[PDB]
């Protein structure tokens, strides 16, 4: 049976150099015997294929700095972002790896308010 | 260094055959797997399927069984992708990534066109 990945919200709101959590819940335990979690974070930027943040829910990619963060237990993620730049805006997406199909989250939009001139 | 660089956009109308491929360099193709991710306009990232570079075996998810099917020519370091009967619901920008080294390519835009299909 296909294991569900669940995102909170499909958009969420923040100002320059802010902080920002972004949410998912699998179905399953992500957790497996052999003690990794196999869960994914990846940012989707308009025009760029998607990079991964974060692999085995909290361990960061290479190149990516260390205002990303991950956390979670089993079942339910949490991504964060301790100081937000322009170029964090895009659709942000956990992926479970533990068992075919892999799945991914519906996406988060991070998007930064701004006021109107 | 690395680099999966995939083939140009797509224009097609319903019905007809597309063939997408990925040409993988940088690194020994058959040491790692490929996976296909398929980006929708309003449902974003879906996960089709991986196929193993060094036996052939291909894994799909169920949705993407019927018309999708996963190939490879290892001696060119290439995947391919065909997609046959195309639906409207094809639109989609494909991904080749070997996604446990986070290698991607650039992606292929198909489109599916009841009559735009001329443009290109
Ligand atoms: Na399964």
């Amino acid at each position: 049976m296909d294991i569900v990945m669940t995102q909170a919200a499909p958009s969420v709101p923040v100002t320059p150099g802010e902080s920002v959590s972004i949410s998912c819940r699998s179905t399953k335990s992500l957790l497996h015997s052999n003690g990794n979690t196999y869960l994914y974070w990846f940012l989707q930027r308009p025009g760029q294929s998607p990079q991964r943040l974060i692999y085995y829910m909290s361990n960061l990619a290479s190149g990516v700095p260390d205002r990303f963060s991950g956390r979670g237990s089993g079942t339910d993620f949490t991504l964060r972002i301790s100081r937000v730049e322009a170029e964090d805006a895009g659709v942000y997406y956990c992926m479970q790896s533990l068992e075919y199909p892999y799945t991914f989250g519906g996406g988060t939009k991070l998007e930064i308010k701004r006021l109107v001139p | 260094q690395i680099q999966l660089v995939q083939s140009g956009p797509e224009l097609k109308k319903p019905g007809e055959t597309v063939k997408i491929s990925c040409k993988a360099s940088g690194y020994t193709f058959t040491n790692y797997g490929m996976t296909w991710v398929k980006q929708a306009p309003r449902k974003g990232l879906k996960w089709m399927g991986w196929i193993n570079t060094y036996t052939g075996r291909p894994t799909y998810a169920d949705d993407f069984k019927g018309r999708f099917a996963f190939s490879l020519e290892t001696s060119a370091s290439t995947a391919y992708l065909q997609i046959n009967n195309l639906k409207h619901e094809d639109t989609a920008t494909y991904f080749c990534a070997s996604l446990g080294e986070d290698f991607w390519g650039q992606g292929t835009t198909l489109t599916v066109s009841s009559h735009h299909h001329h443009h290109h």
